[PDB]
């Protein structure tokens, strides 16, 4: 299955808002993710993709937009 | 051999203005070198070892051996994990290596509870060095670190300007900064910032921290003691005076640390960002002892929240957030020391942050309660903002009174 399609479909499962077309939005500023909401996404991103996500290297400008989340998951999936 | 180290000359780091004459002359080749994109690897360690040794050659100069033990002990368990992490990756192995890297620090803290005296493993920068050491175990665990020299590990862990108390650093960021020497005018920019930071540090440490710490604080304590009771007006005096003293002494130090680091080419993380104008307890920890807070945020808090959400241990979203806060700030208290008031100082900011967070949640639902019932949003203006600042400032200042351990003198001297 497609990496981009599953990230798009996990985001509106826990938070309930599709952001497929308007995708380069800052998810913190757009009101999608809480302080606690990011932790909830990380857990489900691990359960779905079988990848363990580095949160102690997680910068603020690193994994903020959905495109940087999609592209970051693929890099951690093989490389 | 111990008597030799005690005979050896001693210079307390940033102890006086005339200290910077030595360090200035000493670092001058390093700085000039960086303009031609070269480092003097051998000379950098020599000048580092000299100043670290001079910082440790006190009346308890024997601690140099405790440092020597520490470097050996850390090399063993850092490399032990490095070797292991290549092939396998297990939870408990990582936990064991984490425990073992922090064990000397645990022994130093725990000791005077049992003994009433210090640990033999104790040396000056131990509390701040340990963060650099565990940092690598955590970074190897996350698979973000793979390659490193013994030289790269040693340069980072026992970096000279940030040794004794200086800003906490992470390996990946320190290493990359050291790896690529900044270009000619960016380097001159750092000289400008270094000469600025020294000027401020002079004012902060030798002028202001002097007035609060050595001038106002001692008679205020003396009076508060004579007054008696669980609180008095001179005790309200020590609360503010010490608070400012703590800030000015530590912030001034931090500026010196950053300035020397700059002359050494790398730019260490900053510690303070106008902490007293913070409206929020949440905002305060983004402004106070930042290198420590930002470490504890990513390495203790963030990591703990995932575990409580992996295992879904608590009922709702907010209890896992609350428990993480109280544990995280309490561990930070234990880090300061295993005495009642450091632990108190911990639990304080713990319940302080949960109260703070609960309010932000309540304010958003009161605003929705108003908007749907017709009414305009709850007022947010210059006086609500100031009120916030006022409440925060005094919560913060009261915590520093607990932290000072003066309440031990006032309540428990007997």
């Amino acid at each position: 299955m497609d990496v981009k399609a599953e990230v798009i479909e996990i985001i509106d499962e826990l938070f309930m808002e599709d952001v497929s077309d308007m995708m380069d939005e800052d998810l913190f500023d757009a009101g999608v993710l809480d302080s606690m909401g990011t932790v909830e996404l990380i857990v489900e991103l691990e359960s779905r993709f079988d990848i363990r996500v580095p949160v102690s290297e997680f910068g603020r400008d690193d994994w903020n937009t959905a495109n940087k989340i999609v592209e970051g998951v693929t890099e951690l999936r093989n490389a | 051999m111990i008597d030799f180290l005690k005979q050896l000359p001693h210079l307390e780091p940033y102890g006086n203005p005339f200290y910077f004459i030595y360090l200035g002359i000493a670092l001058l080749p390093i700085f000039i070198g960086l303009f031609f994109k070269k480092r003097f690897a051998i000379y950098e360690c020599l000048v580092s070892i000299t100043f670290i040794v001079l910082a440790l050659t006190g009346t308890h100069a024997s601690q140099i051996l405790a440092l020597l033990f520490y470097i050996v002990w850390q090399i063993i368990w850092v490399y032990s994990y490095k070797r292991y992490r290549s092939q396998r990756d297990n939870k408990w192995v990582f936990y064991l290596h984490s425990f073992l890297v922090v064990l000397p620090l645990i022994l130093v803290k725990v000791e005077p509870t049992i003994n009433g005296t210090q640990s033999l493993l104790n040396f000056l920068g131990i509390s701040y060095l340990t963060f650099r050491a565990v940092g690598m175990i955590i970074e190897m665990r996350d698979g973000v670190l793979k390659e490193f020299t013994l030289g790269e590990f040693l340069r980072f862990m026992l970096f000279m300007p940030t040794f004794t108390s200086g800003p906490i650093d992470r390996f990946k960021r320190f290493n990359e900064d050291y790896q690529s020497i900044p270009n000619r005018d960016e380097l001159l920019n750092m000289l400008e910032q270094a000469v600025k930071y020294i000027m401020l540090g002079f004012l902060y440490k030798f002028v202001l921290a002097q007035i609060f710490g050595s001038m106002l604080l001692p008679p205020l304590k003396a009076q508060a003691l004579s007054q008696g009771g669980i609180f008095n007006l001179p005790t309200l005096g020590v609360m503010y005076v010490y608070g400012f003293d703590l800030f000015f002494d530590f912030a001034g130090y931090s500026m010196f640390a950053l300035a020397v680091s700059n002359l050494m080419g790398i730019k260490s993380p900053i510690n303070f960002d106008k902490p007293f104008i913070s409206r929020d307890m949440k905002e305060f920890w983004n402004r106070w002892h930042m290198s420590l807070s930002f470490w504890f945020r990513d390495f203790v808090f963030m990591r703990l929240v995932i575990v409580l959400m992996r295992n879904k241990v608590f009922k709702n979203r907010n209890t896992t957030s609350n428990v993480a806060y109280i544990i995280n700030m309490m561990v930070m208290g234990f880090w300061h020391g295993i005495t009642w008031y450091y632990i108190a100082y911990g639990i304080f900011h713990g319940i302080g942050l949960v109260i703070n967070d609960a309010w932000l949640r309540k304010k958003k639902t009161i605003n929705k309660d108003r908007k749907k019932a017709g009414l305009k949003p709850l007022p947010e203006n210059k006086w609500t903002k100031a009120l916030g600042i006022f409440i925060t400032f005094n919560t913060v200042m009261l915590s520093f009174l607990i932290f000072s351990g003066f309440l031990n003198d006032l309540w428990f001297t007997k």
